[PDB]
């Protein structure tokens, strides 16, 4: 039997919403990866929620599909479940009808079965008190039982990478990312949002939201548009997959019915342009299947997959994998058709035929990566690339390494990091490939909880291979944070092989981190030995909140080790960093409102706003506690370090000064301090001097701090200038990674830490 | 148990019947043995001969009964009638042969079995009849003593017996001897003493203009006049008509006799009131398909003896042309219409070469047209042959557009199976230049394709047809001006309408327009429009289609308030595919509603869900039905051996829509003790079955599946296997 392809999803957010079949009283669960004790992870508890048609004021039915709104750009957050029964129900997350919330709390949006509008903040099953609901299961596949899925994307540009290459001439590994414009069909921003489904009797649906109202409407057609009803309800569709072409505003809607027996083709056009979109319809091809193979083998349709094909691919035309298994054999032939134009002096060619020796038993298409998964029946995943059909765990054995472009990697699989023996399909209720193909989810029927499963390597004990590791490690981020995915299951995969790294020698494991952020630099074009201009934008930047937070969790085993403490120490400063500049901006504006709005006193809006000034600014003392907390930690090692210099364990101290970026920062942060001082000073409070103990303790609290500001403000600035003139010395760029990353100065930079 | 013995054999009855296999001798043996696999324990009873006659006396009756009765809560127009047309012809034609060559010939036990029938069967075949309409309506009880009497198993006074108390039958005026007789030239009855001479001697003198044109039963050829005069043929004599074809078709193949083997395949291509249906009903397809391939496939060799240097070669290509042309149309028609698989074939029999098959692989593309032009399919890896196949195409566009004359250069050097191509790539390349304005004269292309329709360019035609649909259904959505569309049908009316056709010509033409009519006919509705269809209905009355609406035939004025259904099986949402698998879980649990015992309805059902979906939506489905409701016919909920043999009704179905033959059986036990078995039974229950029991206990062996799972499956599968080696089939 088919396994559930569309059970779960992934949502981009980390979020793992899955079909549930076991609870008599619920049918949907939430979960997440969560943190143990730094070093291992463990799935959140599980948040039940029961989904029945009558939720707008009883019975529910089971779930067919799980699909987040993770497609191209969209946001990710509102999940459309469409139920056996059909009823498409909508549910958003992280929102609330009065305020925000976080993304564990569901709201429904609107329900069909006729639509209503109908908001209501759902509640856990758990929490909630016994109800009368029932599992009652809806064994009949109806006219209205969804197929396929499909959401539909805006008109917003995404920004990925296609894969990199050793230059052999720098001996340093090189990626060049392309931008994919939108391809097949995008809705207009003054639409909220729009989806399209398939039902299984060729009924079609379109909802669609406007941005300027809450009421929905939904349009509905048929496939079979003949003027008899009697074939209208007769298209039984086995298989209905949608991919989008680029032709505008099409789809091609390729259906296999059985009452024909033919692999029938469609198009599908949507007119945008507040007028409804119309919607249209044109028949266009239809094809039979091969009965036999060459030497005379005959063969049986499994699965009819087309990949969803964009223009950036040599022939853009979308692969029919019409799979073929031979009765009898092991093997099993996936015969590829694409569909071209008729042109004169459309058809279906025919390009090549390609065997593989297991029986496939599960597809599915990776998203963003091009990737078609073959789930075999041992356990086994062969995952072949769109681009040549070339294995990827084996690529690197049959490449042509000569030429200008060597080592042409695209995801950590090209290295040889293959999954275990997972368990056998007839156990698992339903499997999925990790987004970035470091593992894979499996649903196990006598397991309560998911499982989980990384890759693993057979050749640990060669150390040659480090360099290319890293490399490929270095990368599968590259790809994630273009495509806005949290990618904690590569993080996973990365420890497991440090962590047998370090049980043979602990001194190689060091370096391969090292090497490996490295490499994130070089991929995304910032450079740590940049002049200071750049500078600026590293510390707004985002990526430092995720890859600083790569070592946080690469580096947690390593017990009275700098290299997480470095990190968090940065990623730390960067919390205060938003406390004082976050605020010291909206302090500014805050000056400018009062000269405006002192012409009316009595109004009781300004009371509100004459309050709020005032207690604004006392929140900010519990942060500069710690702020001072923070600086005589420092002060404090610089006593003990003068005694015993050849303490290893106290090697925090020497990174933390060496930071080119934090020196200025702390400047900054104390430039902002003397200029808010200034202008409290310059314009204090005088209407209720009992409002004024706020602006009075920011004096106090700087005054009576044990080491003087201004002393610890040269400390700094010194350090700064004598580190640059170094630089001119003897050009090096490691020094750049070493005071930032490392924490450490280089044996041949012995001399530079005596002067500290 | 008497209730399991009638299912069981109403079921098994209905099986047999749809799988050809009443021509076996072993019907007697296995329907005697029926009552002893059905019973593990021994039943040793001497049952007499009249005792087996009268069973399946009354399980004929009854089964036609159920057959005829279940069709009002069918739709209306989900018309399947093969099978009724095969009850007919068995119950008409086989039990009065059954009877002489079984029976002992006592009138008392045919009294017996036909008093013993209950009124309903009569109540409700008097029912439909008067609901479908005193005038003549007659039973199939009629018919059965009718034949009795042509075989001197009765006297004349036993017909009056049954009779209506009012109305009696004249004795003389039925007929009493099982001799031939044929209206002559001179209106006297003839008397066929020899069947195998007379067949021979008019088809020597058959005239192939005569097959459609003589509407008029006044034919003076004899063997003419029996095919539309078909339905009132003696009894045992037929066997003998049908046995003479066969024995001298495979005379004709060992002697290459080119001129009689295209002549025979027209008569039977036809169906002149079920011609063609009667002949599967004796011969089985198998044999007459194996010597049928066997031509098209060897008739290779035959071009590579014979040299084109005689004033009889125009007169033999021709008679080769058409022999083979004509008996590539007999195996679609069978494919298509009389549900027979070309593939299926290939594997029993091994002297078949399955990779070099032309037939097989023509078939299964016979819709679909190549856009490339390509000499052998086998060599694409070479170029030597492409660069003539340019030439080719080049070289007969210009001869037969420009030139206006064949030359016989052309046709000497190429082969059948190259024009069986060549035609739908010229043709397809020209209408689709007209379509978008390429081609503007259309004049010259009128005459053009007239050149398509000589003798040795006629199997040309066969893939033109199907390929028309896919591009009309295109045009159908496709906005085209009415002067290009009016120019459409100007360039088709020359191929459906012909000013003049040849004395070879004119049937074919007709023939290949039945084929592929019925879907021709919906999408041109959908719009000199009118003398298509007209052409079109009028091949389409010619002779009966099968599994077709009549009100579709003949929609010019009727009008009925109700949308037409072209397909065999059709759905509404006042009764959707829920209502009716709903009504099928109330009949595969409590054996409820009436669309069983109905292959018809079920089997085209099976595939529309799949096997799979099919199963699995009603073997879990049945536990929850179970544990609230009961097991039916039992007023105490104890014990189990209740419920086993409410599950043996829904295994012994799911038997015999996987095993066909007798043969067949005794390989499918050592498939599932453990390459070429699952080969021809890939949609089978018990590849499915078998292909999950090996996969579950790998897992047993690394244990991610509980003891109590698998031991459950396990159960399902030695019930299958139990049932089926205890059981003879």
């Amino acid at each position: 039997m088919m396994l559930g392809e569309h059970l779960m999803s992934w949502s981009k957010t980390g979020i793992i919403a899955y079909s549930d079949s076991q609870s008599s009283n619920a049918n949907i669960c939430l979960t997440f990866l969560e943190s143990i004790n730094g070093i291992n992870w463990r799935f959140h508890t599980p948040q039940k929620y029961v989904l029945h048609p009558q939720l707008h004021e009883q019975f529910f039915y089971n779930i067919s599909s799980i699909h987040w709104n993770n497609w191209f750009s969209l946001p990710g957050d509102m999940l459309a479940v469409c139920d056996e029964l059909g009823n498409m129900t909508m549910l958003i997350t992280g929102q609330r009808p009065d305020r925000a919330t976080t993304y564990e709390k569901l709201t429904m949006v609107f329900q069909d079965n006729k639509i209503y509008n109908h908001v209501m903040p759902l509640k856990p099953v758990d929490k909630l008190k016994p109800m009368n609901i029932e599992r009652k299961q809806t064994r009949k596949e109806y006219n209205t039982s969804i197929l396929e899925f499909r959401w539909l994307t805006s008109s917003k540009s995404v920004i990925v990478s296609q894969f990199c290459a050793f230059d052999s001439s720098s001996n340093t590994y090189r990626s060049r990312a392309q931008q994919v414009p939108p391809y097949g069909v995008y809705h207009p921003p003054f639409i909220k949002y729009a989806c399209l489904a398939i039902r299984k009797n060729g009924q079609i649906d379109f909802w669609y939201q406007f941005s300027n109202s809450k009421d929905h409407k939904k349009i509905t057609l048929q496939l079979l548009d003949t003027s008899n009803q009697r074939f209208k309800d007769l298209q039984w569709l086995e298989f209905a997959r949608i991919t989008p072409m680029n032709d505008d505003q099409c789809m091609l809607i390729t259906t296999y019915s059985k009452l024909s027996k033919n692999i029938s083709f469609y198009k599908l056009h949507v007119n945008w342009n507040l007028n409804d979109p119309s919607l249209k319809i044109q028949f266009i091809l239809s094809t039979t299947l091969d009965p036999t193979d060459d030497e005379g083998h005959v063969l049986k349709l499994e699965n009819l997959h087309v990949v969803s094909k964009s223009s950036i691919e040599k022939d853009p035309s979308p692969e029919i994998l019409v799979l073929y298994n031979v009765c009898d054999t092991s093997k099993s032939l996936v015969k590829r058709y694409r569909l071209a134009p008729t042109q004169l002096s459309y058809n279906l060619r025919r390009h090549s035929d390609i065997v593989l020796d297991k029986k496939v038993t599960l597809i599915t298409s990776e998203m963003f990566d091009a990737f078609v998964s073959f789930y075999f029946e041992d356990g086994t995943i062969e995952s072949y690339n769109q681009n040549d059909w070339k294995l990827e765990t084996e690529r690197l054995i049959s490449q042509s390494q000569l030429g200008k472009f060597k080592n042409i990697i695209a995801s950590p699989l090209s290295a040889g990091f293959n999954y275990g023996k997972l368990p056998l399909p007839p156990s698992v209720e339903w499997m999925k490939v990790s987004p970035s193909m470091c593992g894979v989810i499996v649903k196990q029927y006598n397991k309560k909880w998911p499982q989980f499963y990384a890759a693993v390597q057979k050749n640990y004990a060669d150390p040659e291979k480090d360099s290319i590791n890293a490399t490929a490690l270095a990368f599968g981020y590259v790809k994630s944070l273009h495509k806005q995915i949290s990618a904690e299951d590569l993080t996973i995969a990365a420890k497991t092989h440090i962590l047998r790294i370090s049980f043979l020698d602990r001194k190689r494991a060091k370096e391969f981190i090292t090497t490996l952020l490295k490499s994130l630099y070089s991929f995304f074009n910032i450079s740590p030995d940049a002049p200071k201009e750049i500078m600026d934008k590293i510390i707004t930047s985002r990526p430092l909140q995720k890859i600083m937070l790569l070592q946080l969790e690469l580096g947690s085993c390593f017990s009275q080790e700098n290299i997480e403490e470095m990190a968090r120490v940065i990623l730390y400063l960067k919390n205060v960093l938003f406390a004082f500049n976050g605020v010291a901006r909206n302090f500014h504006f805050a000056i400018e409102q009062i000269s405006n709005n002192s012409n009316q006193q009595q109004n009781p809006k300004l009371f509100q706003t004459i309050f709020s000034k005032q207690d604004l600014i006392h929140s900010l003392i519990p942060v500069a506690k710690w702020f001072v907390k923070f600086i005589t930690y420092l002060t404090q090692e610089i006593l003990i370090l003068i005694n015993d210099p050849t303490n290893k364990e106290y090697t925090l101290v020497h990174g933390i000064f060496g930071a080119k970026m934090s020196r200025t920062l702390i400047l900054s942060i104390l430039n902002e301090i003397k200029k808010v001082t200034q202008i409290v000073a310059k314009f204090p409070e005088t209407s209720y001097p009992i409002l004024n103990e706020s602006s009075t303790f920011l004096k106090l609290v700087l005054s009576e701090s044990p080491v003087d500001f201004e002393k610890f403000e040269t400390f700094l600035v010194d350090v700064n200038n004598k580190f640059i003139a170094l630089c001119e010395q003897q050009p090096s760029q490691e020094r750049e990674f070493s005071l930032l990353v490392k924490a450490e100065i280089p044996p041949e930079y012995a001399k530079v830490g005596d002067f500290l | 148990d008497m209730k399991l013995l009638r299912y069981y054999k109403n079921i098994w009855l209905n099986n047999k019947i749809i799988n050809w296999e009443i021509s076996n001798p072993d019907f007697l043996s296995k329907y005697s043995a029926i009552t002893s696999s059905i019973f593990q324990e021994s039943f040793n009873s001497v049952q007499n001969l009249d005792q087996l006659l009268t069973d399946l006396i009354e399980t004929s009756f009854t089964c036609f009964a159920q057959f005829v009765s279940n069709k009002q809560y069918h739709q209306a127009n989900s018309n399947l009638t093969l099978l009724e047309r095969k009850w007919v012809i068995f119950i008409t034609k086989h039990l009065p042969l059954l009877i002489l060559e079984n029976s002992s010939r006592s009138p008392r036990v045919v009294t017996n079995a036909l008093d013993n029938i209950d009124e309903k069967v009569v109540k409700a075949i008097r029912i439909y009849f008067t609901e479908k309409d005193p005038s003549t309506s007659l039973d199939i009880r009629h018919d059965f003593i009718k034949g009795l009497i042509m075989l001197n198993l009765q006297p004349a006074s036993v017909i009056n017996n049954y009779l209506r108390e009012d109305q009696m039958i004249d004795t003389s005026i039925l007929p009493t001897r099982d001799d031939l007789f044929v209206r002559n030239l001179q209106g006297i009855q003839e008397v066929v003493h020899n069947t195998n001479s007379f067949i021979i001697s008019s088809l020597d003198t058959l005239e192939l203009e005569s097959i459609t044109e003589s509407i008029t039963h006044d034919s003076s050829n004899g063997l003419f006049q029996v095919l539309h005069n078909f339905e009132s043929v003696a009894p045992t004599k037929q066997r003998e008509i049908v046995k003479a074809f066969l024995s001298i078709f495979e005379d004709a193949i060992k002697e290459l006799n080119y001129n009689r083997i295209a002549k025979i395949c027209a008569l039977l291509f036809f169906n002149f009131s079920h011609s063609l249906t009667t002949i599967l009903s004796f011969s089985s397809p198998a044999a007459l398909m194996k010597t049928l391939i066997k031509f098209v496939d060897l008739s290779r060799n035959g071009r590579n003896g014979s040299n084109g240097n005689d004033e009889s070669s125009e007169y033999e290509t021709i008679n080769i042309s058409l022999s083979f042309s004509w008996a590539i149309l007999l195996i679609i028609n069978l494919t298509q219409t009389y549900g027979i698989s070309v593939v299926d074939v290939a594997l029993k029999y091994p002297e078949l070469s399955i990779k070099n098959s032309f037939i097989i692989n023509f078939i299964s593309n016979l819709p679909n047209v190549s856009d490339k032009y390509y000499l052998e399919e086998s060599n694409v890896n070479d170029s030597d042959m492409l660069t003539k196949s340019h030439n080719t195409v080049q070289s007969w566009l210009c001869d037969l557009f420009v030139n206006g004359s064949i030359t016989d250069q052309l046709i000497q050097n190429i082969e059948t199976r190259q024009l069986a191509n060549l035609i739908p790539f010229i043709v397809k390349q020209v209408l689709l230049s007209v379509e978008i304005g390429v081609l503007t004269d259309i004049s010259s292309l009128i005459g053009g394709f007239e050149y398509f329709l000589q003798p040795l360019l006629l199997v040309g035609l066969i893939k033109t047809f199907y390929w028309l649909e896919q591009f009309l259904s295109c045009v159908k959505n496709d906005t085209i001006s009415e002067d290009i569309l009016q120019g459409i049908f100007n360039l088709l009316n020359t191929l459906f309408n012909p000013v003049t056709l040849n004395e070879d010509s004119k049937a074919f033409h007709t023939a290949v327009l039945r084929l592929n009519a019925i879907p021709l006919l919906k999408v041109l509705r959908k719009f000199n429009l009118e003398p298509l269809i007209a052409k079109l209905v009028a091949v389409l009355n010619v002779s009966p289609v099968y599994d077709v609406d009549p009100r579709i035939i003949n929609s010019e004025n009727d009008y009925s308030r109700k949308q037409l259904g072209y397909g065999k099986f059709l759905i509404l949402n006042e009764n959707p595919i829920n209502k009716i698998m709903t009504n099928q879980i109330n009949s595969f649990w409590s054996l409820h509603s009436s669309t069983y015992y109905n292959l018809d309805y079920l089997f085209e059902l099976i595939e529309l869900v799949t096997p799979k979906s099919f199963l699995f939506d009603v073997l879990k489905t049945l536990e929850y039905k179970l544990a609230t409701y009961g097991v039916p016919g039992s007023e105490n909920k104890r014990g189990s051996l209740d419920s086993e043999h409410v599950f043996d009704y829904f295994f012994y179905f799911l038997v015999l829509y996987d095993v066909k033959t007798a043969e067949e059986a005794s390989q499918l036990i050592e498939y599932m003790e453990n390459n070429k078995i699952s080969i021809l039974k890939r949609h089978s229950f018990a590849v499915l079955l078998h292909e999950r029991k090996l996969l579950n206990d790998l897992a047993l062996e690394n244990g991610e599946i509980t003891k109590t799972e698998n031991e459950k499956f396990i159960s399902y599968h030695d019930k299958y296997l139990c049932m089926l080696k205890t059981c003879v089939f």
